[PDB]
């Protein structure tokens, strides 16, 4: 008639906690005999059988703006980017004054000759060499009106470290897996705002293939949405929170380049050599990118018709960024080991007033949007603690036939009685891409012990 | 059926699925994290095993203990407890009185062991 | 109580405090030392638990064996040992003969298991 | 006898020496390699202990399981196995059949534990 | 005055002593007299236990 304490093993209860995570990669990336993909060879091989168990009738709170997986992702990418340049060449003796001039043959705009002198195997003798450095990597140091003295940009701040000429910067997928005694709750709701309750939560060992691309403004290769466009924001009231738009129908984007000569090898010490741009064989053409016109138009129209839900009696507008330097105001990414920084002025030129304009013309697919841009070599990413990379050039022509999946916008300062507020592309920190990728998941700790009062009593 | 088969089900319905929910407790830059997760899994499994092994319930699910249940912990009848409430909110309201319960089972187990010692030494 | 509550008390009174003392066996420059200490704590606990598990006293705080007690090890009476001697000087006195006792418990456990196997396979 | 005292001895005489080969399973430049090897040894022992405990044979060296042995596996007379053969040839000609034996032991333990909880609940 | 920042390489900048504004005074330390006197006196009267 009384009650006695009974211990239960295997009780399904959760606790919110933070822990370190594994690494999982496919077995097809281990066949390459050259060490590459920024050291993604030490991960345990994932099983070829993904297990996903759906929970019955439970709800769960979710918050992606205060998450531990995003911070661990950012710290892992920072530390592994800093680790891959340790045995590489240091660009210490390239701080010499560069006697630069325009080439005699042709115009060759956006490049300068910049011939210097460097030490041989003897510390006494020095020999003259030449290269072809890009225009944004060259700073005119000047005490008078001298139009020939130039120096390297990264010899003024820090670092001066070359990338090794054997690794690749391709985005190989990785999976973050919780250890034993931990699980990952994943929300499968199609209308997930980003913060709040979820009614279709499922327990998961670990995630899908996460592509760690490097991008600003627009978002490169990644997972799509499920049903419609989905808009995420922290507060959606202030003008300092970067709003994320997650698309449903991708838009094809390609990028090209002209032809370089080769990687001219210049020796600057015992064993340590660097590869610069030699001559240029062919013509001089701009390095551009192409995006389909009608796909971008009705994609931005769908973004307009669903961004008008939160602003029902207002019209939206688009323009460029509000000024700044090169690295923040331009959509920047990587392809084939070459970095691209391109303005998006022709992509954010429009407005939506609440009226849908259909485009029923199958014979007008010829029109495309072009984006003209330049290429940097000395790289200052992460906005600090970056250990500035000198990317070596690539000999042949390169192509970046890719996929677009998301947009990073930011509101402006809205004046009083305004109904035509504008949205601008945003740069910011690198946490936003992985936060847009790790929205579904939350790490959790299971506790398999419990107590309960029962009618059972042990034998005396 | 692996992790969390009936995590939001009835209290009495979770008793028949305990044999399949607690089966997977053990089954450079990215080498240190693997080592730390490995050691942490070892710590969790060994702590769980010894804590289940102090009060004489090693390797046995649904273990019965002769310590009386005080009415100051729940003060509500067992019928609606075992057919109305899930595990999570029950764990939320029991979490303030776990150390006293663990001490009571430890003292009861040790007194039981001393009683068995005296009983076997009486012969 | 806490960390070694009956650390100096009566031998008989130190037999009812085994649970509250054995529970705490698992609970950059300054990152290697913490992990190494945690691993060696696991090493010591697993060695102690395995040594308890060899002679058939696994999961029991107090266990009895059938090996005879030689009088040459102690040559002392039971009553004043259990009511007057603290554990510390007792372990100091028996420290010259622990390996013989461990080997005798090991041999007695193996012989008892072989007799149990013969009796069980006889049927 | 220490390491492998009966690695080629009589099969019937090798059953008196399992304790000494089970007592010793745990006993900068090289601050990570020995740490990884030591943690690997700990998880090897823990995997062995969990695999022993998963079919109800924990804390007991020679445990018995009620699942039968099929005639398509060994088809050989017991007397000259236990009086003539050694362990190494047995591991040579049985190790290709071990996984289904482990599955049969797991299913037999599941059946035994389910009959045990049914008998406890019906009483 | 301040840390005079002198740059001797690509990012390796050290800070040396710059100017001095004002007069030149000597960096000193101060200890109360009677507290130190009776503290050393207590040290002596307690150290006299080991030396008769
Ligand atoms: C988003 O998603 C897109 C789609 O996958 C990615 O684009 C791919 O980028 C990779 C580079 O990381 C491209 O791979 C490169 O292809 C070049 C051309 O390949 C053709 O020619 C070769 C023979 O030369 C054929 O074998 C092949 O089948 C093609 O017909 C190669 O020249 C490149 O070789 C380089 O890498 C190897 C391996 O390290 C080196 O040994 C070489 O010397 C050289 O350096 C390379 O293989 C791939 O082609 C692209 N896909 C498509 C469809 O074009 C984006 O990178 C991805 N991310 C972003 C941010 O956009
Ligand atoms: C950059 O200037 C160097 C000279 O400082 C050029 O190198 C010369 O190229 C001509 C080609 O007609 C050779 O005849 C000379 O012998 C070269 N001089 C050297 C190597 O010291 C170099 O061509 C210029 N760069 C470009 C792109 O024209
Ligand atoms: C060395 O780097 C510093 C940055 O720490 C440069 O300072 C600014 O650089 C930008 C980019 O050209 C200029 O627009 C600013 O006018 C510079 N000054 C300030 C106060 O912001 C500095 O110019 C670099 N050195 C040289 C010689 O260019
Ligand atoms: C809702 O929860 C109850 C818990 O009593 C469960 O029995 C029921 O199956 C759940 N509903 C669904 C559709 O799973
Ligand atoms: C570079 O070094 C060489 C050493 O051979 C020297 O003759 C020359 O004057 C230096 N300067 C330039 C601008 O070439
Ligand atoms: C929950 O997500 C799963 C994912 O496989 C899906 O099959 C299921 O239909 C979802 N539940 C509801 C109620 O839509
Ligand atoms: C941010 O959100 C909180 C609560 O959701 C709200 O009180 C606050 O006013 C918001 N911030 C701004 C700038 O509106
Ligand atoms: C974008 O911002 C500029 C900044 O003054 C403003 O003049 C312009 O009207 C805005 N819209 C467009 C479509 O350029
Ligand atoms: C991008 O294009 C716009 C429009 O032609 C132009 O004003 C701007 O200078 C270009 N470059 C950058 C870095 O924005
Ligand atoms: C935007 O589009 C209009 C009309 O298509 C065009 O006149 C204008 O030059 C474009 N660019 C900017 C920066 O307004
Ligand atoms: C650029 O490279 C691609 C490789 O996919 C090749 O098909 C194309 O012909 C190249 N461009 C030119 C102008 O040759
Ligand atoms: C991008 O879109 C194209 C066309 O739908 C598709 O073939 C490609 O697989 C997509 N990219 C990724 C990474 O899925």
């Amino acid at each position: 008639e009384n009650l006695w304490v009974t211990v239960y093993y295997g009780v399904p209860v959760w606790k919110e906690a933070k822990t370190t995570l594994f690494c999982a990669s496919d077995a097809r990336a281990y066949e390459k005999e050259v060490h590459n993909v920024w050291a993604t060879h030490a991960c345990v091989p994932t099983d070829p059988s993904p297990q996903e168990l759906v929970l019955g009738n439970v709800t769960e709170n979710f918050n992606m703006w205060k998450n531990d997986m995003v911070d661990q992702m950012h710290e892992d990418i920072i530390s592994l980017w800093d680790q891959s340049l340790k045995p590489c060449v240091k660009l210490t003796p390239l701080c010499v004054t560069l006697i630069c001039s325009d080439a005699g043959s042709g115009g060759v705009e956006e490049m300068k000759n910049c011939s210097f002198n460097t030490t041989t195997e003897i510390r006494d003798k020095e020999k003259k060499e030449y290269a072809l450095f890009y225009k944004p990597d060259i700073v005119p140091l000047s005490e008078t009106n001298n139009t020939s003295e130039y120096r390297l940009i990264n010899c003024n701040t820090s670092a001066c470290t070359q990338a090794c000429p054997k690794v690749t910067f391709e985005p190989i997928p990785i999976h973050y897996c919780a250890p034993a005694g931990y699980a990952i709750l994943k929300c499968n709701d199609e209308t997930f705002n980003g913060t709040g309750p979820c009614s279709n939560v499922s327990t998961v060992q670990c995630t899908h293939g996460i592509r760690p691309v490097v991008s600003t403004q627009l978002l490169l290769n990644g997972s799509l949405a499920e049903k419609e466009i989905v808009i995420r924001s922290e507060n959606l009231t202030n003008n300092a929170k970067i709003i994320i738009v997650h698309l449903h129908t991708p838009v094809e984007i390609v990028c090209t380049r002209p032809n370089n000569n080769t990687r001219k090898s210049v020796r600057i010490g015992p064993g340590q050599t660097f590869y610069a741009t030699g001559d240029i064989i062919g013509d001089i053409k701009q390095a551009h990118c192409n995006i389909s016109e009608e796909k971008w138009n009705d994609t931005l129209q769908k973004v307009g018709i669903e961004l008008q839900k939160h602003f029902p009696n207002k019209t939206i507008k688009y323009n460029q960024s509000a000024g700044g330097d090169m690295e923040i105001t331009t959509h920047s990414f990587n392809c084939g080991g070459e970095f691209f920084y391109c303005n998006t002025s022709n992509l954010f030129n429009g407005t939506y007033n609440g009226t849908y304009i259909s485009t029923n013309s199958s014979a007008n697919s010829t029109s495309t949007i072009t984006l003209q841009c330049r290429i940097k070599q000395i790289i200052n990413m992460w906005q600090g603690v970056g250990r500035c990379m000198y990317a070596p050039p690539i000999a042949g022509n390169i192509t970046c036939r890719s996929n677009i999946t998301g947009l990073l916008l930011t509101r402006d300062g809205g004046t009083n009685s305004n109904e035509t507020e504008t949205f601008r592309p945003a740069g910011g920190d690198m946490r936003d891409n992985w936060r847009s990728e790790l929205y579904k998941y939350k790490v959790v700790k299971i506790e398999p012990l419990g107590v309960a009062p029962t009618r059972c009593k042990r034998r005396v | 059926l692996g992790f969390l088969g009936a995590a939001g089900s009835t209290m009495g319905a979770a008793s028949m699925t305990l044999t399949v929910q607690a089966r997977n407790l053990l089954s450079t830059v990215w080498g240190i994290k693997q080592l730390q997760a490995r050691v942490l899994a070892v710590e969790r499994y060994l702590r769980d095993q010894q804590l289940l092994g102090i009060w004489g319930c090693s390797g046995k699910l649904i273990c019965c203990t002769n310590v009386p249940w005080n009415s100051s912990w729940s003060n509500r009848n067992l019928s609606e407890i075992w057919d109305n409430m899930t595990w999570l909110q029950w764990d939320k309201e029991i979490s303030n009185y776990t150390q006293i319960i663990y001490g009571l089972l430890e003292e009861s187990q040790n007194q039981q062991e001393k009683n068995e010692q005296d009983l076997l030494a009486l012969d």
